[PDB]
C-alpha cells in the first residue's frame, strides 16, 4: 500500500502571535531581530524576512499554476557577512537546503 | 481453448470463401505457385463473414476473432502449416512465402475493439502478447540487414545436411556432429556452413514515439521498438506518422499512414469571425492584435502550389520577432505552440547543433551506428519555434536558413549521404546587440542579421517598446486583473476554447482560394510602386524582393483561405499591405464618386484633414473597398482640397 | 524576538491565513509600475514578471501582519524596498 502525499503549537503562544497582530511597529523589529552579529543591512533582511515566509501559490483553473515563490540575489564586495548570513537562514527556517 | 477443431476451422475458411478467380485465398496460393507474390495478408473481416455465415446456417461457431487476437506468434506458425497441407500444383524450411496479419476497422467493429488506437502510455505492461495497433511518428529508422532463421550445415562424409534454428540475438556454432549417421560412429568429421541454403529475414529495427497532442500534462514523448521482418521493411520512411498493427513481445504484420459542424457553424455565426479569433487567442498579454493576427495567418499556412513540371514553391510564412525586453516573448510562443499541434519549443545553445540535424551515435542494445534526431524531424507539418536567434551560431543559421528556403535538407556526412522533407513553418524570437532598440543607429546596423536571412523573411515585427502615461496603465491593469484571479476582463465577447479554433483551422486548410483579375491589377499596380519606393537612407532597411510578393499573395490566399471562399477578393490584399506596413511603422514612435463623399463630408465642418477616422466610415456601408479611397486621397491632393 | 519563536510565527502564516487583494492597493502599484517603466532609461530594465513580483512581496507583508486581505502599505514597503534595491 502506498500513499503519496514542524514545531509543535500551544494555546499560549497563539495568544502571542494574536497580541503581536495589531501593533505597527512589528515588521522593523522582527527584521532586526533575525541576526544580531550582522551590522547594517536592514532593508535586505527585511526582503529576507518576506522571502522565506513564501507566497501564495495561485493555481488557475483549467490552465498553468502561477507561481507564488520569490528569488533573490545578492551582489557585492567579498568583505560583508554574506558566506554567514547562509548558515542563519539554513539554520532557523522550516526546512533548507544549501548547496 | 482447442486446436483440434480451431485447426479444421482454419482449412475450412480457406476453400469456402465467396463473399470476396472465385475462392480468392485458393487463387492467391495459385498466383504464389506461379511464383510471382512472396506476401500472404490475411484480414479478419473475411473472418467475420464467415463467421456471420457460418452461424446464421444454425452451425457452431468456434470464434477465431477472439483467438487471433491472443498469441498471435503460435497462430501464424500454426495457420501456415494448414496453408501448407494444401496447394495447386505449379503450371509455370520450404516456406516459399510470408504470412502477415491485419486487423479489422472500426466499420466492420460497429456492424457486429480489437483494433484499437493505442498509446504507448498505455501499454500498461499486461498488453505484451495482444496485437496492438500503434499511432505515432517515426524519428529513428535502421537499414535494412540480413538475419539468419536457421542455420544450414553440410557435411561431407555423411551428405546429410543439418539445418538448426535460432531464436535469440545470439547463437553458437554446433561444431559437433549431430546427424543420423555419425551417432553410430566412432568418427565425428568436420562440419561446415553453408550461407545459400540458410533462411535468411530482411531485419530493421525502428522506434516509434508518442504523439505530441496524445501525451499529458508535464510528461514527454517517450519512445518504443519495433522490429519488423520481410516484405515490410521498406515500407517505412523517417518523418511520417504511421499507424502499426503487430503482436508485442514489436513484430510488426501490417502498416498504414494518413457535433463537429455546431462547433464550426456556431463560431461562423457570432460574427466577425477574423477579429474573434484573432482576440481569442493568447488573451493573457496586452493589445498586439496585428503581430499576433499575422501569427494567426501564420499558423493557417496557406497554399503549397505545384507546378507539375518538377518545381515545387513554399506554402509557408516565416515570422520574426525581433524587440526590446520588457514585453513578454515566451508567453506568445509557449501559447502558439500549446494551441497549434506538433509545436516542438527549442532554444539557442547547448544541444541545438546536434537539435537541428541528424547526430550519428552507437546504439548499445542492437550494438550499431544509428542516426539521431533534431527539432525539425519531429515537428514535421506545424509551427517550429527559435527563442534567443541571435545567440545561435552559424551551423545552426546554415540549416534554418535551407528549410526557411525550400522544405527538403540534404546532408552528406560521413554517416550518409541522404535527403529528407519537413513542411515547417519558422517563428522567430530575437533581440538586438545591446538589448534595446537604438533610434541613432540603422536597422541594418541594429539588427546583427545578414540580408538574404530577412530578405526571406517576409514579415518582421519590430516589438519595440515606448514609454508613455495613458497606454502603459491598461497593460498595468491587465496584468493585474490577470493576477488577482485567472479570469479574463469583462468585455462583450468570450475566449474560444482550443478545440474549437483547432477545427477551424482544420477545416480552413482544405481550401485552395484562386485570385481573379480585378485583384491581379492592383496588385501589380502595388508591386510597381513598392519597388520603386524601395528602389535608401537612414531609417532605411532592405528592399523589394519577389519573394515578399510571393508572401503577400499568400498571406492573401490565407485570409481567403480563413473567410472560407474559393476567391481572393480585392479585401485581403489591401488587408495584407496594410499589415506589412504597419509592421514596420512602429520605428516612428471610382474616384469621382470618392471625391464627392469628402465634399458631403466637408458640407459640416469644412476640414481639409491629412489622415482619416471618420471620413472612411461612411464608405464602406456603401460597397467600395479601403484601396480605392487610398488613392481618391493621393489624387485629390492634386486639386489643392 | 528569538530563535524559536519566529519560526512558529512563520509557519502558523503559512498554513492559516491567505491573503486577498483589494482595490486601495491594485492602483497604487499600477502607478508604480507606470512610473517605472524612468528606469529604463536610466539604470535598470524593468519586465513583465517584475509586475508579478511586485505583488507577491505586498502579499508577504500582508500575511507578515497576518491580516485576511492586502493593505496599501504592503505596496508602500515594496515599493520601498525597490527603490532601496534598485538605486
Amino acid at each position: 500500500t502506498v500513499y503519496p502525499l514542524r514545531q509543535m503549537l500551544t494555546d499560549f503562544d497563539i495568544r502571542n502571535i494574536n497580541k503581536l497582530s495589531k501593533k505597527k511597529d512589528i515588521f522593523d523589529i522582527l527584521s532586526q531581530s533575525l541576526a544580531p552579529s550582522i551590522y547594517g543591512h536592514d532593508h535586505i533582511k527585511k526582503a529576507i524576512l518576506l522571502m522565506l515566509m513564501g507566497g501564495v501559490e495561485k493555481n488557475l483553473e483549467n490552465g498553468s499554476h502561477l507561481r507564488g515563490d520569490i528569488n533573490i540575489l545578492m551582489v557585492g564586495d567579498p568583505s560583508t557577512a554574506k558566506s554567514q548570513l547562509l548558515r542563519f537562514v539554513l539554520n532557523t527556517a522550516s526546512l533548507a537546503i544549501a548547496t | 481453448v482447442d486446436y483440434n477443431n480451431l485447426f479444421n476451422e482454419i482449412t475450412d475458411f480457406l476453400v469456402t470463401f465467396k463473399q470476396d478467380k472465385g475462392p480468392k485465398y485458393m487463387a492467391m496460393l495459385q498466383k504464389v505457385a506461379n511464383r510471382e507474390l512472396n506476401s500472404v495478408i490475411i484480414d479478419l473481416d473475411d473472418i467475420l463473414q464467415y463467421q456471420n455465415e457460418k452461424f446464421l446456417q444454425g452451425t457452431q461457431a468456434d470464434d477465431l476473432v477472439s483467438a487471433i487476437q491472443q498469441n498471435a506468434n503460435h497462430f501464424t506458425e500454426l495457420f501456415c502449416r494448414a496453408i501448407d497441407n494444401n496447394m495447386p500444383l505449379p503450371t509455370k524450411l520450404t516456406r516459399r512465402y510470408f504470412l502477415y496479419f491485419k486487423p479489422l476497422s472500426q466499420n466492420c467493429a460497429r456492424r457486429y475493439i480489437s483494433s484499437k488506437p493505442l498509446s504507448v502510455r498505455q501499454i500498461k505492461g499486461d498488453f505484451l502478447g495482444q496485437l496492438i495497433t500503434v499511432r505515432g511518428i517515426i524519428t529513428r529508422v535502421s537499414d535494412v540487414k540480413p538475419a539468419v532463421e536457421v542455420i544450414a550445415y553440410t557435411c561431407d562424409q555423411c551428405g546429410y545436411e543439418v539445418f538448426q534454428e535460432v531464436n535469440s540475438r545470439t547463437f553458437t556454432p554446433l561444431s559437433e556432429c549431430t546427424s543420423e549417421e555419425c551417432s553410430q560412429n566412432q568418427t565425428k568429421g568436420q562440419l561446415f556452413m553453408s550461407t545459400r541454403a540458410s533462411k535468411f529475414s530482411a531485419f530493421q529495427e525502428c522506434k516509434i514515439q508518442e504523439l505530441s497532442q496524445q501525451v499529458p500534462v508535464g510528461h514527454i514523448p517517450r519512445s518504443l521498438n519495433i522490429h519488423v521482418n520481410g516484405t515490410l521493411v521498406r515500407s517505412l520512411s523517417p518523418g511520417d506518422i504511421v499507424d502499426v498493427t503487430g503482436i508485442f513481445l514489436l513484430e510488426a504484420q501490417f502498416v498504414r499512414q494518413h457535433d463537429v459542424e455546431e462547433r464550426v457553424m456556431e463560431l461562423i455565426t457570432s460574427g466577425d469571425v477574423y477579429n474573434r479569433l484573432a482576440k481569442s487567442i493568447a488573451p493573457e498579454i496586452y493589445g498586439n492584435l496585428d503581430v499576433k493576427k499575422a501569427l494567426l495567418l501564420l499558423l493557417v499556412g496557406g497554399v503549397d502550389k505545384r507546378v507539375g513540371d518538377g518545381m515545387k514553391i513554399r506554402g509557408d510564412i516565416n515570422v520574426c520577432l525581433m524587440g526590446d525586453p520588457g514585453v513578454a516573448k515566451s508567453q506568445l510562443l509557449k501559447a502558439i505552440c500549446k494551441i497549434s499541434p506538433r509545436g516542438v519549443y527549442t532554444t539557442g545553445k547547448g544541444s541545438s547543433g546536434v537539435g537541428l540535424t541528424a547526430a550519428v551515435m552507437k546504439d548499445p542494445v542492437t550494438d550499431e551506428m544509428i542516426l539521431e534526431g533534431g527539432a525539425l524531424v519531429l515537428a514535421d507539418n506545424g509551427i517550429c519555434c527559435i527563442d534567443e536567434f541571435d545567440k545561435m551560431d552559424e551551423s545552426d543559421r546554415t540549416a534554418i536558413h535551407e528549410v526557411m528556403e525550400q522544405q527538403t535538407i540534404s546532408i552528406s556526412k560521413a554517416g550518409i549521404n541522404t535527403t529528407l522533407n519537413a513542411r515547417t513553418s519558422i517563428l522567430a524570437a530575437a533581440n538586438p546587440l545591446y538589448g534595446r532598440y537604438n533610434p541613432r543607429l540603422s536597422p541594418l546596423d541594429n539588427i546583427n542579421l545578414p540580408a538574404a536571412l530577412l530578405s526571406r523573411f517576409d514579415i518582421l515585427f519590430l516589438m519595440l517598446d515606448i514609454p508613455s502615461r495613458d497606454d502603459d496603465e491598461k497593460l498595468a491593469e491587465h496584468v493585474t486583473y490577470v493576477h488577482m484571479h485567472n479570469k479574463q476582463p469583462d468585455l462583450d465577447f468570450t475566449p474560444v476554447e482550443p478545440s474549437k479554433m483547432r477545427e477551424y483551422i482544420a477545416y480552413a486548410k482544405t481550401k485552395r482560394p484562386v485570385m481573379s483579375e480585378a485583384v491581379n491589377d492592383y496588385v501589380v499596380q502595388a508591386y510597381i510602386r513598392l519597388r520603386q519606393d524601395s528602389k535608401d537612407s537612414k531609417f532605411s532597411f532592405g528592399q523589394a524582393t519577389p519573394r515578399t510578393l510571393l508572401g503577400i499573395i499568400r498571406l492573401s490566399q490565407a485570409l481567403a483561405k480563413l473567410r472560407l471562399a474559393d476567391m481572393v477578393d480585392i479585401d485581403d490584399v489591401e488587408e495584407a499591405l496594410r499589415l506589412v506596413r504597419v509592421s514596420k511603422e512602429s520605428l516612428y514612435q471610382p474616384t469621382t464618386k470618392i471625391f464627392t463623399i469628402i465634399k458631403k463630408m466637408l458640407q459640416e465642418t469644412g476640414k481639409n484633414t491629412l489622415s482619416y477616422e471618420n471620413i472612411v466610415k461612411t464608405v464602406r456601408l456603401r460597397g467600395f473597398t479601403m484601396l480605392q479611397l487610398s488613392n481618391c486621397i493621393q489624387e485629390y491632393s492634386y486639386l489643392n482640397v | 524576538v528569538t530563535i524559536p519563536f519566529l519560526r512558529k510565527y512563520v509557519q502558523y502564516a503559512k498554513e492559516r491565513v491567505i491573503p486577498q487583494l483589494t482595490q486601495e492597493a491594485i492602483n497604487v502599484i499600477v502607478k508604480n509600475y507606470t512610473d517605472l517603466r524612468d528606469d529604463n532609461t536610466k539604470k535598470s530594465p524593468i519586465t513583465a514578471r517584475t509586475l508579478e513580483t511586485l505583488i507577491r512581496l505586498a502579499t508577504a507583508h500582508a500575511k507578515v501582519r497576518l491580516s485576511k486581505t492586502v493593505n496599501k502599505v504592503d505596496a508602500k514597503v515594496a515599493a520601498n524596498l525597490l527603490r532601496f534595491a534598485l538605486l
